[PDB]
């Protein structure tokens, strides 16, 4: 054959704040040396549109190239499920490739934010696990970080989501804090993106008695 | 109303 | 065909961790053609030549190859242990024999620490309740966590697939939905958890109403 | 001791 397209979705934090800037990105693989020519056809609902932009031509080290083109969405086109179309074109290429993307389909359900303390089995270690339950959101795309006193906790990992037995999903995201700070009535923040959340946000806190 | 996530704006309603 | 393909699966985690139960490796092959159906399996226990798998029934695939499959029965101390277990597969369409190999992750095992956590106050006004089970600091990744109450098994949960910790160890969320009436009568709600790095392979934790 | 599973033998010591 000749080159494969992979056309990716907007990060769904840059979906979630106006204060950000979401894109759709068409990426080409395995374009020749022989044929580097790629022709982007854009499309918005069946409606072609024209301010893409080509990113440099990167040469990948196995004889083939990387195209990409990056089309900026809108975020409120996004969040209503507009559907983003790539259309390929290339030399070696029989016909065009067409790819699309769009957000998954489904009304949209919001998330039940519950920040669970650590066990009392837990509070005889070096450190202790402050948890985040986020529940019954639809669709999978969030954002979940954990602050304290205005700053970021990075000490954290989040499982990614599963999708429950009401056709919603769930995940939990873990914060490891050392015992002394928890101990010492810090306050820890779980905040939350997500389409359905009023504003894209929510904030739970934590803290002992 | 307006949503903050560390000083940056999320959204406003 | 451009011809066979090899697929060597390891076994179940509770299979390993019970005596009750029998674990097997899996030798898959697929992509067989009808004119050379004949596939010669060889199985290796550590470089270690074992004469004791069995083939499966033959079946038709209806894309016209057929399925060939090679079951090896381990010893639960074996693959505990690290042994590795390779299928040698040929085939008249393969240039050369196709060897693939599994054993258990490599890495010191650690015990998993489980953590019942009842539902937050904020959830206490639903229909529904959610359980958790966090399961952390366990190493290899293979794990089983299950449900019960009253001595039977609570199906309606979800488990979290393990995520990778920040100290080379691995954790895990279980979450058990209950109505809320049921947590309010003062049920007694189970999160067991096998592991081979816990005392008998085994551990269970409890949750009621406080 | 033995550690059982829904009255089904997991392991002993
Ligand atoms: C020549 O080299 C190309 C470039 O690869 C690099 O260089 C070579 C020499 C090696 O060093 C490579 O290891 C190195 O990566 C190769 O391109 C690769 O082609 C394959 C297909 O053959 C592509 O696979 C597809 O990947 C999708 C996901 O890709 C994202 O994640 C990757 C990491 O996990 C990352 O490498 C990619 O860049 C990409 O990243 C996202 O990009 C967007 C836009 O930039 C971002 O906004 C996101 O944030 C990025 N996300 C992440 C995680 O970073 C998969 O979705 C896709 O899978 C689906 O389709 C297949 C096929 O249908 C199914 O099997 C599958 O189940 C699923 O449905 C698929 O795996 C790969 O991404 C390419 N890599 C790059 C960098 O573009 C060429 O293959 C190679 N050619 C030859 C002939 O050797
Ligand atoms: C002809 O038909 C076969 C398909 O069988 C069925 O009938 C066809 C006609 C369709 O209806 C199919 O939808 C249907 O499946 C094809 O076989 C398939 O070949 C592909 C490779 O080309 C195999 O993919 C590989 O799968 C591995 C995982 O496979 C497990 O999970 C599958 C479901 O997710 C399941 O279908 C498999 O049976 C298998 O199940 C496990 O079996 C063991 C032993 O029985 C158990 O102990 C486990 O519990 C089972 N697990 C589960 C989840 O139940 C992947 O690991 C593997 O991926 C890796 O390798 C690839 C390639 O290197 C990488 O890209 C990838 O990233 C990764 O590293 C790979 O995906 C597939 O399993 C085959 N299906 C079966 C049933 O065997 C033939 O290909 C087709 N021929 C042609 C020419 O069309």
């Amino acid at each position: 054959g000749g080159p494969s397209v992979f056309l990716f979705p907007p990060k769904p934090k840059d979906t979630l704040m106006i204060s950000r800037t979401p894109e759709v990105t068409c990426v080409v693989v395995d374009v020749s040396h022989e044929d580097p020519e790629v022709k982007f056809n854009w499309y918005v609902d069946g409606v072609e549109v024209h301010n893409a932009k080509t990113k440099p031509r990167e040469e990948q080290y196995n004889s083939t190239y990387r195209v990409v083109s990056v089309l900026t969405v809108l975020h409120q086109d996004w969040l209503n499920g507009k559907e983003y179309k790539c259309k390929v074109s290339n030399k070696a290429l029989p016909a065009p490739i067409e790819k699309t993307i769009s957000k998954a389909k489904g009304q949209p359900r919001e998330p039940q934010v519950y920040t669970l303390p650590p066990s009392r089995d837990k509070l005889t270690k070096n450190q202790v696990s402050l948890t985040c339950l986020v529940k019954g959101f639809y669709p999978s795309d969030i954002a979940v970080e954990w602050e304290s006193n205005g700053q970021p906790e990075n000490n954290y990992k989040t499982t990614p989501p599963v999708l429950d037995s009401d056709g919603s999903f769930f995940l939990y995201s873990r914060l490891t804090v050392d015992k002394s700070r928890w101990q010492q009535g810090n306050v820890f923040s779980c905040s939350v993106m997500h389409e359905a959340l009023h504003n894209h946000y929510t904030q739970k806190s934590l803290s002992l008695s | 109303d307006c949503a903050w996530h560390l000083g940056e704006l999320v959204w406003c309603t």
